Parts: C-alpha cells; sequence; structure tokens
RNA sequence: AGGAGGUGCAUGGCCGCCGUCAGCUCGUACCGUGAGGCGUCCACUUAAGUGUGGUAACGAGCGAGACCCGCGCCCCCAGUUGCCAGUCCCUCCCGCUCGGGAGGGAGGCACUCUGGGGGGACUGCCGGCGAUAAGCCGGAGGAAGGGGCGGGCGACGGUAGGUCAGUAUGCCCCGAAACCCCCGGGCUACACGCGCGCUACAAUGGGCGGGACAAUGGGACCCGACCCCGAAAGGGGAAGGGAAUCCCCUAAACCCGCCCUCAGUUCGGAUCGCGGGCUGCAACUCGCCCGCGUGAAGCUGGAAUCCCUAGUACCCGCGUGUCAUCAUCGCGC
C-alpha cells in the first residue's frame, strides 16, 4: 500500500509527453502553434477556432 | 510570435465553451461570449433557462466563477446571464431540446414534426432535422424531415444556413440529431429584384 | 513619435480602428503617417479527412488570416491621450511604442 | 578549348544562331513547304507557345522544332535498334542549352563535312525521310480491315523530325562516337539517300507495308 | 596524418597502423576471429552470414533461391 | 576598368597566378592531404589549389563583402552522392576558408569589421582592379565589343 | 537628362531598366551584355537591340537590374524591359509593329505561372500521380 | 458551354418590360443602367444581364 | 472506478466508392382495378434534368449553375521594418581620370513590393452554320475569348464498405483481474512470394578547380549572424531576432578549363574492418554523422502494366509535418 507507485514519470520528450488537451490521445498530436490537438479533433474545432477553407 | 496569442484565445474560449455545453445541457445552453477589462474579464452566457445557470442561492454561478478562474486560467472572470436572441433561430438550442424530447420519450416522428413546426411557425426560411440511430428496431435508420428553402452546397450553404449537432442517449444506445435552419431575411445570390 | 502596431482577424475592424485612428489624428491636428500595410500572416494546417486509414487519402488545408496595420504618429499630449482612449475592439490587439 | 571569340560571340544579324541565314534554302515538296519555318529569327527559343493552338507548330522554326525532338532520353515504351534507351538522370530531358550547343556542334560538323549549308542539308534530310502512305484500321460492318491511307503534312515532318532524332540518339548511345557526331552523320545518310539511316530506313519500310497492304 | 591509416589504432600495439594485402586480410580476419571467440553479436552474425550492421532483412538480403 | 568587366573564372585564375608572388599565402602543412568539403570524394588534381582557391575567396570578399566563414561555406558546399540515399546539398569545411581569410589579413587584402565579416582594404581592391584592367585591355582586341565599357 | 524606366515580369524574375542617351553600353546587374552566359541567355537578351538596329543600339545606355527566378527567367525579363525602354524612348510605331511582328511577349507579359500542387504525389506535381498496382 | 442562366433571362426581360426606353444597343450603356436600377451586387451577374439586355433590344430592333 | 478486452452484422460522428455522375423528389390535374405512369418524353444544344421548340400537363424544391479563395493587366490611396531610379556630400578604386565603378550618409517613393478599394471579359462586335431560337465554328481588338486559369463547396440514398484502436455510446465480459505504474525484451526475426520508391547499369557521362540564378515556409529551454579552435563530423564564446528589421539562406540541374575514351572501367556503391563525434537517463539487440580501407549484383530488361494535354509531363534541388536525434515518406515551393 504505497502511493509512491502507480504514479507516471515526467517525461520531457517523446511520444508520451504530448497528450491531446481533448483526448489524451498520444499519436498525432499538432504542434504547429501550440495548439496541440490531436488531427482528428483539429477536424472538428477548426471553424470554431476560426480556421476556414480559402485555397 | 504574435499569433500564438489568438490561437491560446481560441483555444482557451473553445475549451470554455465545451465545457459550459456539457455542464449546462438541462438550460438550452446557446454560447458565450468573452470580453477583456482592464480589471478582469466578463463572460455573457447566452440561455433560455437562467433559472438553472444561476441556481438557487447562486451556488451553481460562484462554482461557475471559481472553475473557470482556476481551470481555465481567465483571471478576474465575472459571469452574466443573458436571454436567446431566438431559440427557435438557434440551430444548437433546437437540436438539444430535440434530444432531450427523444430521452425523454416522445415519439421521434411526434417530436420532430413538433419541432418543425414550431420552427416554421416562429419564422424561418427553411428547416432540416435528421434523426440516425436504432429507430423502430436493431437495424438503424436515418430519417429527414424538411420543410421550406434551404441550402447545403456552397458558400451560401456554408455561411447563411445554422447548423447544429445533438446526441440523445436512450437505453438502447446513441441517436444523432441534425438541425438546419435557414434564419428569415437571408438573400441567395440568384434572388435578384428590379428597383 | 509613437508607432501604432494593429493586428485583427477580420480586415473590417481592421479598417474600422484604423479609420477612427484616422479621424482623431484629422480633428487632433498632427502629422500622421499612413496606415503601412504588413504583409498577412497566413497559418495553413493541411490535415487528413478521415480518422481510419482505408480509402484514398484526402487532405483539407484550414487557414487562417491575420492582418497587420501600422501608423506613426507624432507625439502630442491631447492627441496619444485620445489615442489612449480608442475603443479597441475585441478582435483587434494593439500595442503602443514610444520613439 | 574553345576559343574566346567562339565563347563569346556576337552577332550582328538576324540569322540562325547569328551564323547561318535560311534566304537561299530551297524546299521543292510542295506538300511540306508550307509547314517548314525559314523565317529570319535569331534564336530558336519560343519557350513553348504554340502547343495551345490547333496547327501551332506551322510557325515554328525547323531548328527549334529539331532542338525540341533532340530534348527527350531516347526510348521509354518502344525499342529503337532492338534496345532500350532508358537515361533517366542523365538524358537531355528539359535541357534546352544542352539540346542547342548540341545541335550548333552538329551543325558546324555537317557544314565542314558538306560544303554546303546545313540547314539546307537538314531540309533535304527531312524531304528524303518524309514517308508519303501508311497503313491503319478501319471499322466496317462488324469486323476491321488494314487499309493504306495517304500522310498529312504535318504528320509527314513530325514523323521525319522524330526519325532523325531516333537515328542519332541509336548511334550515339553507348559508343565512342558523341551525340553531335551521330546527328550529324544521321543528316547527312539521310539527305544523301543512304540506307544505313534510320529515318529512310524507316520510310522505307513504312511505304513498302502500305504499299502491301494496298 | 595519422587519421588516413588503415588501422588508426591498433588492437594489441595501439599504434597507427596501414596494412596493404595479406596483412589486411590477416588483420580483418583475426578482428572477426576475436569476435565470434568473445561470442559477441557480431560474431554471430558473421558467422551465420547475415547483416552485421542492424538491416532490416524482411524484403531484402534474399541471397537463396525461391522455396515453395 | 572593375572586376565587374571580366568573366569570373579568367579573373580568379590570373589572380591565382598572381597570387605565388605573395610571401604570406603559403599552403598549410596539412593542405596535400585533405578535402575541400564533405560532399567532396576525391581530393584536388591541381598541386596548387591553395592559390586558386585564396583568390577564389578574395574576389568573394571584394564582391558580396562583408562575408563571414559561414556564408563562404554554404557557397562552396555543393551536392553529394550518398549512395543509393537522394542527393543533397552540403556545406564546405571552414579550415580551409578561415585559412585563407587569416593569410589574406595578414598580407593586408582584407580587414575585419566586428559583427559583420571581413571587407577588402583599398590595396585589396587595387589589386584586383589592376589585374581586371589587364584582362579587359588583352581581352579589347579579341572582342571589340568590349571597346566601349 | 531624359531618363525613362521600364519594368519586365517572367515567372518570379523582376527587371527593371532604366534608359538614357549614351555610347551603346547595356549592363544586366553591373556586368556587360557581351560576356553574358550562357550564349542562349546573351542571345536571349540581346535580340531587341539587334532588331532595333546598330544606331539605336549606340546611341543609348540601358542599366538593367534583374532579381529572382532563373538564369532564363531574369533574361527573358531583361529583354522584356529593354524593349519596352527602346520603344519608348524611340517613340517608333514602325519599330513597335517590327517587336509585335518578330514576337509579341517582348512587349506583352507572358502570364504563364506554376500550377499549385495537388495530393497523390504532390512533390511530383499538379497532375503526377502515384504507379497504380491493381493488385 | 456558354448557356445563359434562367434567372438571368427572367431578370433581363422584366427590365426590358419595365423599362422599354432605358436600355439601347451599347453594351457600356446597359451595363450602367442595369447597375443603376436593380440590385446586383456581382459583377459577372451584372455583365451577363446586360448583354442579355442588349441581345434583346437589338431582336427587339430588328423585328424578332 | 477503470478497460487501446469482444461486438463497425447494435450505433452516433467522420471518411473512401458509385460520383462533380446528373441525377433525386413535391403541389394540383390527368391515365391505369392495382403495383405504378405523366411532368422527368421527343428534335437540336450544353460539361450539366444546361437551354430552345413541340407535347396530358401546368408549376416548383434539393443538386448543376450561382457562390467563396488565389493568378495574370490597369487605376486610386497608403510609404515602414519594405524599395534606391534622379539630386547633394564624404570615402575608395581603375586605363590617372576626359570617363567609369563601389560603399556610407543625408534625402525621395519615382520603380519593384506590400494590402485595402475599384476598372476590365460580358458571345461585347464582324462573317458563317443551325431555324430567324437554344446554341456552335472562325476572325478583329485585347493582358486576359468563350466555364478566363487552378482550387473549396460531394444532393436524395446505397455500398451490413473502414473506424468501438481518436473522442461519445448499448449489451456482454475482466473487475483484484483484462484496471494503474516500473525495469528488461518484442513490434527491427528471415529459405521465400508481392506493392510503392531510391540508386544504377555510363560519354545525352565520372572526377577535380572555377563562374552564376529562386520560391514556399519556420524560429524562445528556439533560429542563431560574427570571431576563434579542428582534416571532416563537430566543439567554445557571442551580436541581433516574439519577426517586411535578425537568422535558417550565396540550392541543384546549368556554364568554362583539365584528366579519363567504351572499359565491370577514374561506371555502380551495396557489404564489411579500424578509428573519430552528436542527441539522449540509456545507442548491443535498435539511432544518425564524418576519415581511411575493401569493393557485390548490375552493360537497357519477356509476358504484362502505370501517369500525363501547357508552365502540364520529364529532369533538378529546397521548405515544412512527424522530431531530444533520425526522411529514400506526406504536404508544398
Ligand atoms: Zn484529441
Amino acid at each position: 500500500a504505497k502511493a509512491d507507485y502507480n504514479k507516471r514519470k515526467p517525461r520531457k520528450f517523446g511520444k508520451g509527453a504530448r497528450r491531446c488537451i481533448r483526448c489524451g490521445q498520444y499519436g498525432p498530436i499538432i504542434r504547429i502553434q501550440g495548439l496541440m490537438l490531436c488531427r482528428h479533433c483539429f477536424r472538428e474545432v477548426a471553424p470554431k477556432l476560426g480556421f476556414r477553407k480559402y485555397e | 510570435a504574435i499569433e500564438r496569442y489568438f490561437i491560446r484565445e481560441a483555444v482557451r474560449e473553445m475549451l470554455i465553451d465545451e465545457f459550459l455545453e456539457k455542464e449546462l445541457r438541462r438550460a438550452g445552453y446557446g454560447g458565450l461570449d468573452i470580453k477583456k477589462t482592464p480589471l478582469g474579464t466578463k463572460v455573457i452566457i447566452f440561455a433560455a433557462n437562467p433559472g438553472y445557470v444561476i441556481g438557487r442561492g447562486g451556488r451553481r454561478i460562484r462554482e461557475l466563477t471559481r472553475i473557470l478562474e482556476k481551470q481555465f486560467g481567465l483571471e478576474n472572470p465575472q459571469i452574466e446571464v443573458e436571454e436567446i436572441k431566438n431559440p427557435y433561430l438557434n440551430a444548437k438550442v433546437q437540436a438539444v431540446r430535440l434530444a432531450q424530447a427523444l430521452e425523454r420519450g416522445i415519439h421521434f416522428r411526434r417530436a420532430a414534426y413538433a419541432a418543425l413546426r414550431a420552427i416554421m411557425n416562429n419564422g424561418a426560411r427553411g428547416v432540416e432535422i435528421r434523426l440516425s440511430g436504432k429507430l423502430t428496431g436493431e437495424r438503424a435508420k436515418s430519417i429527414r424531415f424538411y420543410q421550406g428553402y434551404l441550402a447545403k452546397v456552397g458558400n451560401p450553404a456554408e455561411t447563411l444556413v445554422s447548423k447544429g449537432y445533438a446526441q440523445a442517449l436512450l437505453k438502447l444506445g446513441v441517436i444523432g440529431v441534425k438541425v438546419a435552419i435557414m434564419p428569415p431575411g437571408a438573400r441567395l445570390p440568384d434572388e435578384i429584384e428590379i428597383i | 513619435k509613437a508607432r501604432i502596431k494593429i493586428a485583427s482577424t477580420n480586415v473590417r475592424s481592421l479598417d474600422e480602428v484604423a479609420n477612427q485612428i484616422k479621424q482623431i489624428a484629422e480633428r487632433t491636428g498632427v502629422r500622421m503617417s499612413g496606415p503601412i500595410p504588413l504583409p498577412t500572416k497566413r497559418i495553413r494546417i493541411t490535415t487528413r479527412k478521415s480518422p481510419d486509414g482505408e480509402g484514398s487519402a484526402t487532405f483539407d488545408r484550414w487557414e487562417l488570416r491575420v492582418h497587420k496595420r501600422l501608423i506613426d504618429i507624432e507625439a502630442d499630449e491631447r492627441a496619444m491621450r485620445q489615442i489612449m482612449r480608442i475603443r479597441v475592439p475585441e478582435d483587434v490587439t494593439i500595442e503602443i511604442e514610444l520613439i | 578549348a574553345k576559343p574566346l571569340n567562339e565563347r563569346f560571340f556576337i552577332p550582328h544579324e538576324i540569322k540562325v544562331m547569328g551564323r547561318w541565314s535560311t534566304e537561299d534554302v530551297e524546299v521543292r515538296d510542295p506538300s511540306l513547304k508550307p509547314y517548314i519555318n525559314l523565317e529570319p529569327r535569331l534564336l530558336p527559343h519560343t519557350h513553348g507557345r504554340h502547343a495551345k493552338k490547333h496547327f501551332g507548330k506551322a510557325n515554328v522554326h525547323i531548328v527549334e522544332r529539331l532542338i525540341n525532338k533532340i530534348m527527350r532520353s531516347g526510348g521509354s515504351h518502344y525499342k529503337v535498334a532492338g534496345h532500350f534507351m532508358r537515361r533517366e538522370h542523365r538524358s537531355l530531358n528539359s535541357k534546352k542549352v544542352k539540346a542547342y550547343e548540341v545541335v550548333k556542334e552538329a551543325f558546324k560538323i555537317i557544314e565542314q563535312r558538306t560544303g554546303k549549308n546545313p540547314i539546307q542539308v537538314l531540309v533535304w534530310a527531312i524531304e528524303n525521310a518524309a514517308p508519303r502512305e501508311d497503313t491503319t484500321s478501319v471499322m466496317f460492318g462488324g469486323i476491321r480491315y488494314h487499309v493504306a491511307v495517304d500522310i498529312s503534312p504535318m504528320r509527314r515532318l513530325d514523323v521525319a523530325l522524330r526519325n532523325i532524332a531516333l537515328g542519332a540518339s541509336a548511334k550515339c548511345y553507348r559508343n565512342k562516337m558523341s551525340f553531335a557526331e551521330a546527328l550529324a552523320e544521321e543528316i547527312i545518310l539521310a539527305a544523301n539517300k543512304d540506307p544505313k539511316s534510320y529515318a529512310y530506313s524507316k520510310k522505307l519500310e513504312i511505304e513498302r507495308i502500305a504499299e502491301s497492304s494496298r | 596524418p595519422r587519421w588516413a591509416v588503415n588501422r588508426p589504432k591498433d588492437y594489441e600495439t595501439g599504434r597507427d597502423l596501414h596494412l596493404i594485402t595479406a596483412k589486411l586480410d590477416m588483420a580483418i580476419r583475426e578482428d572477426i576471429m576475436r569476435l565470434r571467440r568473445i561470442r559477441a553479436y557480431r560474431g554471430i552474425r558473421h558467422e551465420l552470414g547475415l547483416p552485421v550492421r542492424g538491416q532490416r532483412t524482411r524484403s531484402n538480403f534474399r541471397r537463396g533461391q525461391t522455396v515453395g | 576598368a572593375t572586376v565587374y568587366d571580366v568573366p569570373g573564372d579568367l579573373l580568379v585564375e590570373r589572380v591565382a597566378q598572381r597570387l605565388k608572388e605573395i610571401p604570406e599565402i603559403k599552403p598549410p602543412e596539412w593542405a596535400p592531404f585533405v578535402k575541400t568539403g564533405r560532399h567532396k570524394e576525391r581530393l584536388p588534381e591541381q598541386e596548387d589549389w591553395w592559390y586558386y582557391r585564396v583568390a577564389s575567396i578574395l574576389r568573394r570578399v571584394y564582391l558580396d563583402g562583408p562575408v563571414g566563414i559561414e556564408r563562404l561555406r554554404t557557397y562552396y558546399g555543393g551536392r553529394k552522392n550518398r549512395g543509393h540515399a537522394p542527393e543533397k546539398f552540403y556545406k564546405a569545411g571552414g579550415s580551409i576558408i578561415r585559412k585563407a581569410l587569416q593569410q589574406l589579413e595578414a598580407a593586408g587584402f582584407v580587414e575585419k569589421v566586428p559583427g559583420k565579416g571581413r571587407v577588402i582594404t583599398p590595396k585589396g581592391r587595387s589589386f584586383l582592379d589592376k589585374i581586371a584592367t589587364e584582362l579587359k585591355k588583352e581581352l579589347e582586341e579579341i572582342i571589340p565589343e568590349l571597346k566601349k565599357y | 537628362m531624359r531618363i525613362i524606366q521600364t519594368t519586365g515580369k517572367r515567372k518570379t524574375a523582376i527587371a527593371r531598366a532604366v534608359i538614357r542617351e549614351g555610347k551603346g553600353r547595356v549592363r544586366i546587374n553591373g556586368k556587360p551584355v557581351e560576356i553574358i552566359e550562357p550564349e542562349i541567355a546573351r542571345f536571349t537578351i540581346l535580340e531587341p537591340l539587334i532588331l532595333a538596329g546598330e544606331e539605336i543600339w549606340n546611341s543609348v545606355d540601358i542599366d538593367v537590374k534583374v532579381e529572382g527566378g532563373g538564369f532564363m527567367g531574369q533574361a527573358e525579363a531583361a529583354r522584356m524591359a529593354i524593349a519596352r525602354a527602346l520603344v519608348e524612348w524611340t517613340g517608333d510605331m514602325s519599330l513597335k509593329e517590327k517587336f509585335m511582328k518578330y514576337d509579341r511577349t517582348m512587349l506583352v507579359g507572358d502570364p504563364r505561372r506554376t500550377e499549385p500542387h495537388k495530393p497523390n504525389r504532390s512533390t511530383k506535381g499538379p497532375r503526377a500521380k502515384r504507379q497504380k498496382s491493381y493488385r | 458551354g456558354k448557356i445563359r442562366q434562367g434567372f438571368i433571362k427572367r431578370v433581363a426581360r422584366e427590365l426590358v418590360n419595365k423599362y422599354p426606353n432605358e436600355f439601347t444597343t451599347d453594351f457600356e450603356h446597359n451595363k450602367k443602367k442595369v447597375q443603376e436600377l436593380t440590385n446586383v451586387t456581382s459583377k459577372k451577374i451584372r455583365n451577363r444581364i446586360a448583354g442579355y439586355v442588349t441581345k434583346l433590344v437589338r431582336m427587339k430592333m430588328e423585328g424578332k
């Protein structure tokens, strides 16, 4: 019965150092401008964030 | 850079909107507006039921102020609540209300027709309501009820038409509700009149 | 002299602030440099549409445009007092520098 | 190597490459005469601008057409002289300066060897390498039939130029002979009607097949 | 220069030596034999004839003929 | 005349030939055993490539001055053969450029501008311009069109 | 003195030309046109002057500054700028007609620009695509 | 294909019926009059309406 | 509670395909006992159910078009962090300076450029065809002639197509285990078959020295000029830059001079040996870089098969996404 265990070691780099602020996923995190969002979540919140589709 | 500030503000606002949408579902949440003041910030919440938002004695509103200050990093926030400009034109509010009715237990066809006729009567160019899920059996289906004039493809469709989506959780699964409303006074590029 | 850097998302609010500054300088009686439009910043992010890997790969190019204007105004008590009294809408960020 | 007066050649008259004039060049084929452009032109480089217009190649100088035909690899989906010539990273594809230099050196070699105008020799080679008849399939009833057909001057010129370029590529492929020397030899042989020329051999083969079909 | 020789640091002597022909083959064979004798992973790979520098063997390095 | 009035390669080779008389310009002790960049495959085949490189660096300082070691390195770099990997651009070495610039400064042709790089002294400008004038005078007979320049 | 400025654009290359009375000195980026390499680019730059004539060439001075593009785009832009400057300086409608008949692009710019790339092997080009497998 | 749009045709016909003497065979004048008389906000649509108005005026003149 | 445990044959959302295909429906009337039919058919035309005319149909809705972003030409406004053509001052160099060139200053915005608002192109006019209509072909003028060019926007429905392993979610299941954390290993194995590519089988070249010309984007535990130390990798100090101010950033293909001269070679660069570095807590499984050394198939490819119509294809490099380090990859230039 120790609380020293069941805790996650701090990590300053790697896939486990970044999680989506909406999901917690460890995969395709977008850090282009500090967004820290999944490629799935960005597709959903781009209109809310103000991004549009001029091209 | 300078765009980092815009990105951070947009992300914070989107997080605030999502959390408020989750928390105040029964209050007919219709959005929020955030204004910056030299002493802090003011958040105005659009709601059709201020009673639930403020609560009895303001416990909910003080808790919301505390959580907005502490978890969202907003500095000195003050919260105000005010009415929806048009609940029958706000697509998100209508979708949430239809999902709540489905959860309550009204028949899907009756509830959809009631919402359609209410929105039609309260003034609109066109309405479309799509219900998708395990309706009438274990095999999923999608049913659409439409009235009036609506646009689906193009810039006028993306701009004028207001869309909303809701999820109704029954005892058998989730049902998706999509509501698209064309507000009155919207003029298509085709519509040209002689002076 | 004072340098005003105004950056926003919508050119209409940018132009409203710029016109406010131009009218305020015209009534104020100072030598003001015209609004210099700096190059627009276009943040472009290309993302895969599908959440899975099946099917033909398709991408969408989300874009966010930030417009910037620069104004130079000669220093004056009532001038830059009225300048600090600008309405400064929400979607516009304004920076003041003294040189 | 090259003389300085040639490395820094400065033309003063409107003539092909600043060295040769087309005033005395004569085309005695009425079919190909209107489609061989010999207007006074100094630099044979129009940067395209003729593919958009139908029949637009009739206003392009013959030297530029030869340069464009030379600017290639030699063979990708067909075999010339029984071999593929797939040169990917070491081809003249999209190297107009290299094609221009090769054509200029070939013209100089042709002039030195013949004593006549290199453009005149090229015109003679094109005339002697342009086929006059071909064969094609026509579907009448419910089945096809191979019949002999005439060839438009446009296609005649195109085939002649392509055959000359292919013959030059084959002669220069994997031998001590250079591309310019191979092109000059091919042009001279085609002008002199010698069967060793790839263009003339192909013209004879096509005409014989058309005669057999008709 | 000391950085242009064949053996910039000899295993035994520690001097900078340049070897040609029979000496070079003998030195390379001795290094491989030392790896095999100490039973290193590189020695195992040298013995088996498989690539030694951590390459992927699923789709390439196919020396044998088709089977099945 | 001026450096702008003559072709680059002829002027570079003439300046390299002239530079052999300057005692300051001396090849380093490691010159015979080094390559002129990581992207290069074989040693130089001139046995006097040091003077050519010094002349090229001097002309570059004359033209694009002030210039620095890193910018000269990215100028002198080039494409590399990476085996099965696709070709890629790489920068050149720094020791050769630094030694050449130091030798030029010792000879008095260039001088350091702090925080900006190295510029050409009036002596170096005259040294380049005299050779350029001689080259243009030689070229005038072959190309009469250069007389008006 | 009478100084006339003209501009030429080809692809991403922009050339600004200044023409004035002189002794036939034409310089591109401070370098005499006679020592311009390669020969194809030198001919591209020199064609309008040859068309204009020896006397007009020798009784005028042109200075051209070109930025952007490649060695051929810069040559085309310089050629267009020089042609426009010559026409404006001479005011010769016959010369303008000769230029138009010889090459329309000398007086009228080239609208052609690179087409943006599209997915399915974007790095290769707008229309180039990955090879199909079918099995 | 350059097929005139139905609403363009309808607007042009209504304009030519309501103001018969305000439109001539001159495209520039017709375009100016169309811009002044109707609330079209797109230059391309205004030009198309003006062109069809000019065509209809020419047909009315020659007697179709 | 928790579950990246089963179920995508229970679902929501999103995505691929039919398909940017031209289709999918409604009000009333009319036909047929009825399922259904008409309109939505016929002739011509269009990329289009896009239009003209006839008609037991008359009128509509969603699609298409319209619409939105960018490119090419011109005009007005604006002149800094952007630009330097004319005028003035200073310094330096050349053929000794008649003349020419370079840099720094004041100064200007004239040109380029940046970003706001407008103009222009609409089958507008001429000839012909079609029927005089819809429309089509050619030509004049024009920066741009016929959807101006390239994109975004994917209809009613289906495909029990893929996704519960991105989030949400019903049932079932584990529930002290299938839940949570840590050390080590594996996803990187290797007789073989296959798909996408990179490198080449050389002279339309290989090596050496020299000479030129870009754009898109990114930069705070970050990009880093500049100086010094090293043969290279790399190491030490450090100006400026939250960016039209500083940096990544003096690309390659291309051109000139020399060597090689048709050869498994001065082609080709896998495969190994020794040594030197970078990142990281850790580099053997299982990272990347440089120096010397060795130098395997490969000398043009059967049947078969893929992409592309204008700045397109081919060839040549660069930026960014992933990233402490790693790009033969995706997206762009
Ligand atoms: Zn997420």
